[PDB]
């Protein structure tokens, strides 16, 4: 088969400037009787189907914006975006397809390199039908904050907490290239009600010192 | 010669 | 408007089958050839084979040991694919797709919305959805945040959307995390402005095709 190879596996730049990618296959895609490299490139965004980019190799179809070009022969091709914007954030594939099985590279994520950005920090307590059903459920939101690391600790009655929550990270923002947080604790209700104070502790490099977000059991 | 994708020509 | 859509996602037990379909419109059916490619988690594009829809000849992978089964209904217009002997490598996204329609005059490449499949012994569980309410707790810079929890279901995915897809602004669907219980879970958030809580409505619409389970849920302050 006509193995597809991508260099870097990743890249980061800054917004407006220039990010290329490198595509290799196994054996040439150059057909002699056409003369056109059987090469395309395609776009795929998270929980979303590929979208395709450049086709014969450096021929962008129609509704692709101009910044994104092809470039290459036979066996080593190249994707230039002259000047990344937020809403290219995706991970780019090659894909070949001169012989049988058609094949894709393994793919190049690219993000975008942002200012430091602090978190707005939002809590929200169970709702009064899911402590219906016995169980409550505390969300700590962090929104749009850059770089992506963060720290998030819960305090109970002021105690630290270990143990009974868990943490989801989106990926990039399409739009202002940032991150988002979800901590969710998850206690019974009847552990819920022995206790008043719920806090989210919140550490990130755009903030001096620790942001807390509470609320007493009694709305 | 290309068994390749009957959609491209 | 060329379009392709796929069946919903499935959970399937080890060993068994299953059969994804592809309804396309806006075209000629009969004049193009369709493809199915899956994509693993946390993997490259697969290509699987494609049939032609007119005289319905088919090309498959070879990686496959030929337990792959591409058929195609003219009269429907959708386009199938059989995948047997399921094991736990077969969990994946599968797409239908007309790949690279090149033509000198015009060029056009199309993609169904995928179709998760999971292999598991495990049954079946739709999700409950609780409302995350705004407040002042959830009050920043005139801005306030609200969602939705969707909470205990299996397998994936779960879809998000908000008043029917007109809200999409601001919006965050977490990536769902794996609950002790083996169950998942996930969040969807938006940020909208404070002043506008009272004459704006907020609906989170959520889907969970394996168990038909539709859920709409009015998120209101306080």
């Amino acid at each position: 088969d006509i193995v597809m190879t991508q260099s870097p596996d990743s890249l980061a730049v800054s917004l407006g400037e220039r990010a290329t990618i490198n595509c290799k296959s196994s054996q040439s895609v150059l057909y002699s009787s056409n003369n056109k490299n059987y090469l395309a490139w395609y776009q795929q965004k998270p929980g979303q189907p590929p979208n395709l980019l450049i086709y014969w190799a450096s021929t962008r179809q129609s509704g692709v914006p101009d910044r994104f070009s092809g470039s290459g022969s036979g066996t080593d091709f190249t994707l230039t975006i002259s000047s990344l914007q937020a809403e290219d954030v995706a991970v780019y594939y090659c894909h070949q397809y001169y012989s049988s099985p058609l094949t894709f590279g393994g793919g190049t994520k690219v993000e975008i390199k942002r200012t430091v950005a602090a978190p707005s920090v939002f809590i929200f307590p169970p709702s009064d039908e899911q402590l219906k059903s016995g169980t409550a459920s505390v969300v700590c939101l962090l929104n749009n904050f850059y770089p992506r690391e963060a720290k998030v600790q819960w305090k109970v009655d002021n105690a630290l907490q270990s143990g009974n929550s868990q943490e989801s990270v989106t990926e990039q923002d399409s739009k202002d290239s940032t991150y988002s947080l979800s901590s969710t604790l998850t206690l019974s209700k009847a552990d819920y009600e022995k206790h008043k104070v719920y806090a989210c502790e919140v550490t990130h490099q755009g903030l001096s010192s620790p942001v807390t977000k509470s609320f007493n059991r009694g709305e | 010669n290309p068994n390749a994708n009957p959609n491209a020509n | 408007q060329v379009q392709l859509v796929q069946s919903g996602a499935e959970v399937k037990k080890p060993g068994a089958s299953v059969k994804v379909s592809c309804k396309a419109s806006g075209y000629t059916f009969t004049s193009y050839a369709i493809h199915w490619v899956r994509q693993a988690p946390g993997q490259r594009l697969e290509w699987m084979g494609w049939i032609k829809a007119g005289n319905g000849n088919t090309r498959y992978s070879q990686k496959f040991q030929d337990r792959v089964t591409i058929t195609r209904d003219t009269s429907t217009t959708t386009a199938y694919m059989e995948l047997s002997s399921l094991r736990s490598e077969d969990t994946a996204v599968y797409y239908c797709a007309l790949l690279t329609v090149l033509t000198p005059d015009d060029a056009f490449d199309i993609w169904g919305q995928g179709t998760m499949v999971t292999v598991s012994s495990a049954s079946t569980k739709g999700p409950s959805v609780f409302p995350l309410a705004p407040s002042s707790k959830s009050t920043s810079g005139g801005t306030a945040a609200l969602g939705c929890l969707v909470k205990d279901y299996f397998p994936e995915p779960v879809t998000v959307s908000w008043n029917s897809g007109a809200l999409t602004s601001g919006v965050h669907t977490f990536p769902a995390v794996l609950q002790s219980s083996g169950l998942y879970s996930l969040s969807s958030v938006v940020t909208v402005p404070s002043s506008s809580l009272g004459t704006q409505t907020y609906i989170c619409n959520v889907n969970h095709k394996p168990s038909n389970t539709k859920v709409d849920k009015k998120v209101e302050p306080k």
